[PDB]
């Protein structure tokens, strides 16, 4: 069963590709609708795969030297194998001497395809947390702040090493635990400053000054912590505070860049309203002026968006090259300037976090699953990740979307037509969960093989080297297209599409080229008469992808008015990151519905599922909304009422982004939100969509 | 939204108390004390003078003059408030011993209570007459 | 008395016994006794020539030396609603004037008559008109600001060097015993900066748990780094600041930090003071090396040099000139080790009223000497009285010309000292000359007035008024002459002369002073021939000569004769001479000749001694007032009484080498010189030390240094000083 093949080789290996039958000819690669494009996610979890503590045993070539895989021929008799890459025969370490038939190494069992490695030969480094405070903003949301840093530090391991910044108008680099004076360096948020300045100007397990173990300074910092008070300068009348993140920022980058280069550390930034002053700067101090919007930037009337996004690019990708990662926590009700810092985290690991005040269950709850950690007491993230594609002569890679930066790396497996972060066949990721789910694209020029190695740095420290190689056949000559439609997965091939298009959008119209696919897509494997729209049929393996298109180019990913510029960044955020189950309901809303006639069933996204006798919720990824009908409006009817309750929180846990809940009815102002994901419309769009399928290609 | 405050006996223009503060005032001052000569016991007791980019604020009570200075967008609203604040402070402490006094500036000591009141309007996060002064002057 | 002509080659022992009293004016009974008192203004001629011609011709300088906020035993306080000042010339109503009309009296400066108004009154017997020394309440119209309150900012030096010397340790500890007794109310502020490399100031706020130290990094763009808690009032703040000097010597101890950034510190300083103004303490111990302001290393001279001064830099100079324009005095403390090029770094007290303080290889372990000095020159610095943003203006009566000032100040306009601080430990010096003949006149004033707050917020003035005669007679002009004023007067022009020349140049000048006074006085009447007043003349000008300030064949060094400059342009008449020419004493045998009236106490009064090593004796105990310090000489075969009565030793071998102080013993020989000590140290606010490490071989025998009537190696002895005066006025 194609589903079942589905299902099982995500669950195995993490991947979900569009096509999982490859066009055998150059005739048929050069006339793919979608691309060959994988929803590849490096560290997924499953049911406990043993650790590997040996070396990985490469191939003894130098261009290819390929893993170990279950892919390649072996021959137990003459101790020697086959490399299925560049068909070189290699000979086995000594450690695997005593190889024999019935007790095989893991790495060739199709079981183990995707396996991890355990390198354990340097002294593990540890990890680094810089935090980097915002002090301008209210007593309730800077005490809430500061009481939700010191929990996270007392979750941190006690190898780690943690450092302090706070800012304002000025930048205080903190000096931890120096006695009974507490000192620290301050700097004007006025100017910038390279990290060979600041090393200058500043000055067995390693720890500086401003970076010291937490075993030994987590009691001054838990005080310190405590005793952060809001910015001392006034505010005057009619006034914006003066806020300098984009200096703080490239200090904190330029701290660690000058102290622990190209090792594991988060830059942890939390904000309480937009940057004021200084490089980075998002709006004046003048509260008579707003801070843009889309309207705003459309027109030209936002002087500081591109000389400020050019600033956290710099810092982005400084941060990027050194491998440190850079976390945004951002809580106000005024924008933050999320567009102008969003390549920070985007390019790194970093997470981005988008709030109304610190002092909510909103951003409590949602900072502390960051330091979520599994069956052994470890951080759910990795550090420094190194991803290297290894693919069959046959196959080039266009490129990556996602949380990577390339590596700018060249070889026979780079494709010339570059998509995203493309050209490389490696890219570094500095900072991944069990979720971060990359999009790779890839173009040809039976059995195709790809193979992913990813090394990075646990939560422990140890290096872990993550190999996943995939198969999938080769068309076979007598049965091409019939065998590659059959294949197809609507779902993957939507969000790899909708990776495409938000790409696009936000590297600037995309709406039509997102309708020039979809139409050449009903074309060549639809069913239809020529100029008979009421011929059209779609099998059950294509019949979806015109609705999860329909849904794409009315989202707020796509459709950026009546948002926020800091919204828009944000969505599109989460978007570029989440594997394929969750990327499908940002685009798609899942929608439940609650009544005495039934147990809960799932209903179509259409006005005509809102009924009056009736309780719906709608699980968008980012918020949760539970609507009561006019009739219910008002023991059995406290099932109703808390059956959709009761459902909320269980999937208001789980994820990490704690989405935004919201208890509404018909007439309330907060029912908008159901009114505008559901539902010119479908029916229209699909009429017009069959009347350009069934005439001129 | 800055500040200059001074305290003064209406009758002689005697100061009595004040602060000030820089890092101009030279000329603010001079005309602070062409007011205080002015106000005699017909002046109005409250009134508000424009003076291009400031703006003066004063009240009178007991013989007892009590300006402020700042930007003209500083609010109008709180700057009488302010005076307020250390017209009953002044006079609960000193309002007895003001029409006996000679000293210029015999209650210095003032200046604690004035610039600890002065920050709790000069804050946004810790929240009548109208004539051009060069009439007056 | 004596209107008698002296022989200096025939007597040569005219140095009297009792200390040296300032000449009396040649004035009628009734308007000497008004007069000011000589501690306070002096001048150099108690006679003034009536032309300038006659001035040239005596070849001595006319100037005026005050001390003007000395601390008085009484001080009237007019608080006239109305300052009755001249017309003309605002010359204050002083009891020189010449009242006439009852109703109308005559300026003694500038000669208009002026009306006397009705708050006046018997007019001359107002307080204005019978005391020359008084002060008033400046009305409103005298102050460009209210009053400012007394603003202290103490700045450290915490290099390497500075932590190894140890002064920190000392000087928070006065601090914290004086923290009661600085002078100020409830408005007083304090401050505190360290610095080394970088800048750290320091907040302190009610609310946290301990000060906060921030520190600024970027030398060259210095900067504020907190509006409220830098500067804190000492009243509500007390808990909080004691805690940081209790907590300061122990942040340091572990120091690399080898190099210090005087400069961009002193501008933090200022940036910080700059709003209110005030006292800026500043304690180096090095050379500034870092940044802006930084000084080149120089070689110390040697006993071989000749004599071939001047800053190196202006940055100080300039500083100095903005912390006047902010009423911010800066107050130099040098305890260094090594040359620190002090001719430089004392421009940022000189050009703004401040003042100097050395304290030559400091160390709280190896010298206990310059550790005692420290602590008691604090006590005097941090409990004395304090004006802060004052002026002072130097009048006199028309003819007479002031062209030349002498002290720690900022001239604005001539005649218009801006004193950013004025301290009663101040002293300054005039110049003047007969512009215009004083044929009208047969009296001529003098007036200085201090306008200043005081520490309790109260502007005020302080006045003395000076009245001397006109003379026109060549004898006349050498009979009212102050051998001390002049000696004074010329120490300050050779000061001059050694930045604007050379030290041969101010060296000559000296020396040419004597020569032409007496060939003078010789061409207008065999042997060395000067009149009554000038027989000290070549005995105070060549201990001039000798002192550490114009010395040549010796092996002193650079900072060390800055310093003494430094001294000679800020100290009074009587400390100046009583560090040029000590007073030397014989202590090994008082008895009852003393002061033996104040009640209980008898107070031996010894002869003064001429400084030759021929009246010392190795038999007995020599003490030597030295104006600042008290060095006890004992002799070698000195008596067993002085001994164990005295010393508390058993022989001179057990005398202790470094010995801080006498032991106040149950014998009556002890008590005899306790009192004499303890009257010497009565007579000044500044205490003085006194160390009877002056043995007979402590390696420390600087005692011998002050002999200048001596010959050394390379200096004249005083006789050989006369000798080759007389060579040259009869040439
Ligand atoms: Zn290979
Ligand atoms: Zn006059």
């Amino acid at each position: 069963t194609y589903l079942e093949f589905i299902q099982q080789n995500e669950e195995r290996d993490g991947v979900r590709f569009s096509w999982n039958v490859w066009p055998s000819s150059r005739l048929e690669a050069t006339r793919m609708v979608v691309p060959v494009a994988a929803l590849f996610t490096p560290l997924k979890e499953r049911p406990d795969l043993p650790p590997i503590q040996y070396e990985p045993v490469l191939c003894s070539r130098t261009t290819c030297r390929a893993v170990l895989n279950p892919l390649c021929q072996v021959d137990y008799r003459a101790k020697l194998w086959a490399c299925n890459f560049c068909y070189q025969r290699n000979q086995f370490p000594p450690s695997y001497a005593g190889i024999s038939e019935l007790n095989q190494p893991a790495e060739l069992l199709p079981q183990f395809s995707s396996i991890e490695y355990v390198v354990l030969r340097g002294p593990q480094m540890p990890l680094i947390f810089l935090y980097v405070v915002d002090t301008c903003m209210e007593d309730e949301d800077l005490q809430a702040l500061k009481e939700s840093m010191q929990m996270s530090l007392s979750l941190l391991p006690p190898t780690a090493l943690v450092g302090l910044i706070t800012f304002g108008r000025m930048v205080q680099v903190h000096e931890l635990g120096c006695e009974g004076i507490s000192k620290s360096y301050v700097f004007r948020g006025t100017k910038d400053l390279s990290a060979k300045q600041l090393q200058e100007m500043l000055g067995p397990p390693p720890s500086n000054r401003f970076l010291q173990p937490v075993q030994k300074i987590d009691m001054n910092l838990t005080d310190l912590l405590g005793e952060l008070q809001r910015d001392p300068w006034p505010v005057p009348q009619g006034k914006r505070p003066l806020r300098s993140s984009g200096v703080a920022l490239s200090i904190a980058v330029g701290l660690l860049e000058c102290t622990f280069p190209n090792t594991g550390a988060r830059i942890m930034m939390f904000i309480g309203g937009p940057a004021t002053q200084g490089p980075g700067m998002v709006v004046g101090d003048e509260l008579k002026t707003p801070i843009r919007s889309w309207h705003d930037i459309d027109k030209d009337n936002a002087k500081y968006v591109k000389k400020g996004t050019k600033h956290f690019e710099a810092l982005a990708n400084r941060a990027a090259t050194t491998g440190h990662v850079i976390d945004i926590y951002a809580c106000a009700l005024d924008q933050t300037g999320l567009l102008e810092m969003k390549c920070c985290p985007n390019l790194t690991g970093g997470y981005m976090v988008m709030g109304d005040s610190f002092n909510t269950s909103l951003f409590k709850q949602t900072f502390q699953r960051v330091f979520t950690k599994d069956m052994h007491g470890q951080f759910k993230m990795g550090f420094g990740g190194t991803l290297e594609i290894k693919t069959s002569r046959e196959i080039k890679i266009s490129g990556a979307i996602g949380p990577c930066v390339s590596l700018n790396s060249k070889g026979p497996c780079v494709s010339e037509n570059e998509i995203g972060t493309g050209g490389t066949c490696q890219w570094k990721i500095c900072g991944l969960s069990p979720t971060t789910t990359l999009a790779i694209y890839f173009e040809v020029v039976g059995r195709g093989a790809i193979q992913f190695v990813t090394q990075y740095q646990h939560s422990s420290g140890q290096r872990r080297i993550r190999v996943t190689t995939i198969a999938r056949n080769w068309a076979d000559a007598q049965t091409q297209i019939q065998n590659i439609a059959a294949s197809f997965d609507q779902e993957a091939a939507a969000i790899l599409m909708a990776r495409l298009a938000i790409y696009r959008a936000e590297t600037e119209d995309v709406l039509r080229w997102l309708d020039r696919q979809l139409i050449r897509l009903c074309q060549k494997f639809g069913e239809y008469h020529k100029d008979d729209p009421s011929s059209f049929r779609f099998s059950e393996t294509f019949s979806l992808y015109p609705q999860f298109m329909f849904h794409l180019r009315r989202s707020s990913f796509l459709q950026v008015f009546n948002n926020s510029p800091d919204e828009s960044s944000y969505y599109r955020h989460h978007f570029m990151r989440q594997d394929l189950t969750q990327s499908l309901i940002m685009i798609q809303p899942i929608l439940y519905a609650y009544s005495f006639s039934g147990p809960p069933e799932p209903v179509l996204l259409d006005s005509s599922s809102i009924l009056a006798d009736r309780i719906l919720l709608m699980d968008t990824f980012f918020q949760i909304l539970i609507y009561h009908g006019e009739t219910i409006a008002q023991e059995n009817f406290r099932h109703l009422l808390q059956a959709p309750v009761d459902d909320a929180q269980e999937i208001l846990h789980s994820r990490f982004p704690m989405p935004r809940y919201i208890d509404t009815e018909h007439g309330g102002s907060q029912a908008r939100f159901l009114l505008s994901k559901v539902n010119v419309s479908l029916q229209v769009f699909m009429d017009h969509l069959k009347k350009l399928a069934v005439s001129s290609a | 939204m800055v500040l200059l405050t001074m305290i003064a006996r209406v009758a002689d223009g005697l100061p009595l108390a004040a602060s000030m503060q820089e890092d101009d005032l030279q000329q603010y001052q001079s005309q602070a004390k062409q007011l205080f000569r002015k106000l005699n016991e017909q002046s109005p007791t409250r009134c508000t003078l424009e003076a291009g980019a400031m703006t003066f604020h004063y009240i009178i009570e007991q013989g007892v003059c009590y300006l402020v200075l700042c930007e003209a967008a500083f609010p109008k609203k709180l700057a009488f408030a302010y005076l307020e604040d250390l017209h009953s402070e002044f006079d609960e402490q000193h309002g007895k011993k003001v029409p006996t006094v000679s000293r210029p500036y015999s209650f210095i000591e003032f200046d604690t209570f004035i610039q600890k009141t002065k920050k709790l309007y000069i804050d946004s996060r810790a929240r009548i007459m109208v004539a051009n002064i060069e009439e007056v002057l | 008395e004596g209107l008698r002509v002296v022989n200096l080659l025939q007597e040569r022992n005219m140095l009297p016994s009792t200390p040296l009293k300032p000449p009396v004016p040649n004035l009628h009974e009734d308007i000497q006794k008004l007069n000011c008192n000589p501690e306070l203004f002096r001048c150099t001629l108690t006679s003034i020539p009536q032309t300038q011609a006659l001035l040239n011709k005596a070849k001595l300088p006319l100037g005026l030396l005050l001390h003007p906020f000395k601390d008085l035993v009484q001080l009237p306080v007019v608080t006239s609603s109305t300052i009755v000042r001249c017309r003309s010339c605002r010359t204050y109503i002083n009891p020189f004037v010449s009242f006439l009309d009852q109703r109308r009296w005559k300026c003694n400066l500038c000669y208009r008559v002026n009306d006397v108004p009705e708050e006046f009154l018997e007019p001359h017997r107002r307080p204005e008109v019978q005391n020359a020394t008084i002060e008033f309440m400046a009305p409103s119209e005298y102050m460009l600001r209210p009053p400012q309150p007394p603003v202290y900012l103490f700045v450290f030096d915490v290099s390497h060097n500075a932590v190894e010397t140890g002064y920190l340790n000392s000087v928070c500890q006065s601090l914290l015993d004086n923290l009661d007794l600085l002078p100020g109310n409830t408005r007083t502020k304090i401050g505190f900066i360290t610095f080394d490399s970088t800048i750290h100031f320091y907040g302190l706020q009610e609310s946290l748990s301990q000060p906060q130290m921030l520190i600024v990094s970027d030398i060259e763009d210095v900067f504020i780094p907190m509006p409220e808690n830098l500067l804190v009032n000492l009243n509500e703040s007390k808990e909080l600041v004691q805690d940081l000097l209790k907590t300061l010597p122990q942040m340091f101890t572990k120091t690399l930090e080898t190099q210090s950034a005087l400069g961009p510190a002193l501008q933090a300083a200022f940036k910080l003071m700059s709003p209110t103004g005030g006292r800026m303490s500043v304690f180096q111990t090095q050379l500034p090396t870092l940044g802006v302001g930084a000084l080149k290393p120089r070689e110390e001279p040697n006993h071989r040099s000749s004599a071939k001064m001047t800053p190196s830099t202006d940055f100080y100079k300039k500083l100095a000139l903005d912390c006047s324009g902010q009423q911010v005095a800066v107050d130099l403390f040098l305890l260094s080790g090594q040359y620190s090029d002090l001719a430089s770094l004392g421009c940022i007290s000189r050009y703004s009223a401040g003042s100097v303080y050395y304290y030559p290889s400091y160390h709280h372990q190896h010298n206990p000497v310059q550790v005692q000095k420290l602590q008691k020159e604090l006590q005097r610095y941090l409990t004395r009285k304090i004006g802060f943003e004052a002026v002072m203006r130097i009048r006199c009566t028309k003819g007479l010309s002031i062209h030349t000032f002498h002290g720690n100040f900022f001239v604005r306009s001539t005649d218009l000292l801006s004193l950013p601080n004025v301290n009663p430990d101040a002293g300054y010096a005039v110049q003047m000359s007969v512009e215009e003949s004083l044929t009208d006149t047969q009296l001529v004033s003098f007036q200085s007035a201090l306008l200043y707050t005081s520490s309790k917020g109260e502007r005020r003035i302080r006045v003395h008024t000076l009245c001397l005669p006109v003379v026109s007679t060549l004898n006349d002009v050498f009979l009212g002459a102050d051998v001390q004023a002049i000696s004074g007067l010329l120490a300050n022009m050779a000061v001059d002369r050694s930045m604007t020349a050379s030290l041969s140049d101010a060296r000559d000048a000296l020396v040419n002073a004597v020569i032409d006074s007496l060939s003078a006085y010789r061409s207008s009447v065999p042997g060395l021939m000067v009149p009554f007043s000038l027989r000290l003349f070549p005995l105070f000008v060549l201990a001039l000569l000798k002192q550490k300030s114009f010395q040549t064949g010796t092996n002193a060094r650079l900072d060390e004769r800055i310093f003494a400059m430094c001294q000679v342009k800020n100290q009074p008449l009587v400390y100046l001479m009583l560090t040029t020419h000590p007073s030397l004493y014989r202590v090994d045998n008082l008895s009852d000749e003393g002061a033996l009236n104040i009640s209980d106490r008898t107070i031996p009064q010894p002869p003064i001694l001429q400084l030759s090593v021929e009246k010392l004796s190795r038999d007995g105990a020599f003490l030597m007032d030295a104006g600042s310090v008290l060095m006890l000489w004992v002799g070698k075969n000195c008596t067993q009484n002085f001994l164990s009565q005295v010393l508390g030793v058993q022989n001179y071998a057990s005398i202790p080498q470094p010995m801080t102080d006498l032991p106040e013993l149950d014998t009556p020989e002890s008590a005899r010189i306790i009192a004499f000590i303890s009257w010497l140290r009565e007579q000044r606010p500044f205490f003085p030390i006194l160390y009877v490490i002056a043995d007979e071989s402590p390696m420390k025998a600087n005692f011998l240094q002050n002999m200048i009537e001596d010959r050394t190696e390379s200096a004249l002895s005083y006789y050989e000083f006369l000798l080759h005066i007389q060579q040259q006025v009869n040439k």
